[PDB]
């Protein structure tokens, strides 16, 4: 197997916990601890590679640290979640690449913009305006619902497929 | 960040079985890491126990696989630990932890929780025997209080009038499963009368006795 | 333990402390060494991991190193706060275990150096009328406090019966401890002589006593 390391970062209550929980144990949390930041692992079949996926579901404080650095540095690709109703974690967006390229030292990081909670009737973020973020930082962007699983699977599945590209 | 807490009995009798809980809060148990019990004898080294992953593997220390059986709940948060076919020796201090990250390798012991004790012994309460140290520049001499259980012991001396030099020293548990302890003066030989007192609440007992050259 | 680490070392403060770690080449010849700092009172806690790396909050002045069968962990600019007891632990390939050393108490000087007063004693009539026997042998008034106790019949060293005590402060904060050889009566008054030996910082202090 291949393994690859994930690590999902974005604001407070965008569903980052939810997004993970689900990919990796297949249920929908309804509130789940801000403080916990866990690391977890699962194993699957991505386009016919058998995949070993290390996922670190980001959590805490704004605080940094030269360890957190390590922890973060360790991270292969990056999911920045922000929430579809929750225009505030939409601006953020830019401060999440800025910190991923400073540890990792690099302009060219594989990532993948996820707009969750797509299950909702009212939205502040036009799929449009996530779409031309995307595109000009050349990354994939891929609505999600927590709730609902829906595009839960594709939007890890794709920074994976981002990551192999990188090679 | 995660925090482990350990409980259960702090007494076993023998025939009976160790038995400890760890509650885990602050972080799930189906993280990617590994959970681990390690022990201490009162002022004695750190010894691995075993170590359990979410999905249900185990590694378990070789000296003691037999009598092992470390287990995990999900649907509490915890992870338990049972050592069976227990004596004396396995009086320790037991602390749960977290380590063996997955995602960046800090060691086997990341995370440790408080600690609890647990003393082992098959002994039904009992008073202690106190036998005499006589003394042959300064000279030494003491009382030795002697198989009891359990602790603790208060040792005065002249009925609560001998203070000096008073070094009384913590008590050893031996493998019968019952303490003794001693208590000692520092006196120039210049030398006269000393006596001691034993009190011990757990079975009602109390004792004084006088130490003779 | 299946690790080998000194039983104490000590400094002064300001001044450089290494204390060592050995074992073979099943454990730390083939895996990384992680040390622990145990602060009296508490639960061990990590200091270094992976050989040289420090988790957050250990200062640079801890550092730790790996060569051979062998680490190592040197302190630097020796302060109190630092006197506790460090473990070293790897994974044991030949075990399929995590294993540990000993545990080294760290002395961070803090008045003279004082040589243990030994104080050896024979059983009392009344435990051997009770057939039974205990040579009590009490330490007292050393400093660092760390101490290892042998005790012998005649010249052969004898290990079961045995119970030490970890040493703790007296009143005037030195450090005392306290040693027990059980015997029965039939070993007691057989051999000529039993022996406690206590070693503190290299000097052996020995006194024997005889069924007399
Ligand atoms: C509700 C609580 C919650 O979910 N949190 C999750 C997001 N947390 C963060 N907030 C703001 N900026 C953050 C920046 C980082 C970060 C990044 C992206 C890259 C390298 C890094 N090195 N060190 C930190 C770091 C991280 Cl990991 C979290 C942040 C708040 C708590
Ligand atoms: N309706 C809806 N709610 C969600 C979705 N994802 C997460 N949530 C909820 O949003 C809240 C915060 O989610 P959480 O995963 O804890 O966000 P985190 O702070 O980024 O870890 C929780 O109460 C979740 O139940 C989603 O896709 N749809
Ligand atoms: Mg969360």
């Amino acid at each position: 197997s291949t393994e690859y390391k994930l690590v999902v970062v974005g604001a407070c209550g965008v569903g980052k916990s939810a997004l993970t929980i689900q990919l990796i144990q297949n249920h929908f949390v309804d509130e789940y601890d801000p403080t916990i930041e866990d690391s977890y692992r699962k194993q699957v079949v991505i386009d016919g590679e058998t995949c070993l996926l290390d996922i670190l579901d980001t959590a805490g404080q704004e605080e940094y640290s030269a360890m957190r650095d390590q922890y973060m540095r360790t991270g292969e690709g990056f999911l920045c979640v922000f929430a579809i109703n929750n225009t505030k974690s939409f601006e953020d967006i830019h401060h999440y690449r800025e910190q991923i390229k400073r540890v990792k030292d690099s302009e060219d990081v594989p990532m993948v913009l996820v707009g969750n909670k797509c299950d909702l009737p009212s939205r502040t973020v036009d799929t449009k305006q996530a779409q031309d973020l995307a595109r000009s930082y050349g990354i994939p962007f891929i609505e999600t619902s927590a709730k609902t699983r829906q595009g839960v699977d594709d939007a890890f599945y794709t920074l994976v497929r981002e990551i192999r590209k990188h090679k | 960040e995660v925090q482990l807490q350990e409980s259960g009995p702090g007494l076993v009798k023998p025939p009976g079985t160790l038995s400890l809980t760890c509650a885990v809060s602050g972080g799930s148990i189906s993280s990617s890491n590994w959970w681990s019990w390690v022990r201490q004898p009162p002022g004695k080294g750190l010894e691995w126990i075993g170590e359990i992953y979410h999905s249900g593997s185990t590694n378990y220390n070789p000296s003691l696989k037999s009598r092992v059986t470390i287990s995990v709940d999900k649907s509490k948060n915890q992870f338990s630990l049972k050592l069976s076919s227990v004596t004396a020796a396995d009086t320790a201090v037991y602390y749960c932890a977290r380590g063996s990250s997955s995602w960046y390798d800090l060691g086997p012991f990341d995370y440790w929780g408080q600690g609890t004790l647990v003393t082992v012994s098959s002994a039904s309460t009992k008073g202690p025997s106190v036998f005499p140290l006589a003394p042959s520049g300064t000279a030494a001499l003491g009382c030795l209080v002697k198989d009891y259980f359990p602790e603790p012991v208060t040792v005065s001396w002249n009925s609560g009038a001998l203070t000096s030099g008073v070094h009384t020293f913590p008590a050893v548990l031996q493998s019968s499963g019952l303490y003794s302890l001693s208590s000692v003066v520092t006196v120039p030989s210049g030398t006269q009368t000393y006596i001691c007192n034993v009190n011990h609440k757990p079975s009602n007992t109390k004792v004084d006795k006088k130490v003779e050259p | 333990s299946v690790l080998t680490q000194p039983p104490s070392a000590s400094g002064t403060p300001g001044q450089r402390v290494t204390i060592s770690c050995s074992g073979s080449s099943s454990n730390i010849g083939s895996n990384y060494v992680y040390w622990y700092q145990q602060l009296p009172g508490t639960a061990p806690k990590l200091l270094i991991y992976r050989n040289n790396q420090r988790p957050s909050g250990v200062p640079d002045r801890f550092s730790g190193s790996k060569s051979g069968t062998s680490a190592s962990l040197a302190i630097s600019g020796l302060r109190s706060e630092d006197e506790a007891d460090y473990y070293c632990a790897a994974w044991d390939e030949r075990l399929s275990g995590w294993v540990f050393g000993g545990g080294t108490k760290l002395t961070v000087l803090g008045q003279p150096k004082a040589a243990p007063s030994v104080t050896l004693f024979p059983p009392s009539s009344e435990e051997l009328q009770a057939n039974k026997a205990t040579l009590v042998c009490l330490i007292s008034d050393f400093y660092p406090g760390a101490v290892t106790v042998a005790w012998k019949a005649d010249s052969s060293p004898v290990k079961a019966g045995v119970e030490t005590t970890t040493p703790s402060k007296q009143s005037n904060n030195k450090y005392a401890a306290s040693s027990y050889l059980s015997l029965t009566p039939e070993q007691w008054k057989s051999h000529r002589s039993y022996s406690c030996q206590v070693t503190h910082e290299g000097s052996t202090v020995e006194k024997t006593v005889a069924p007399t």
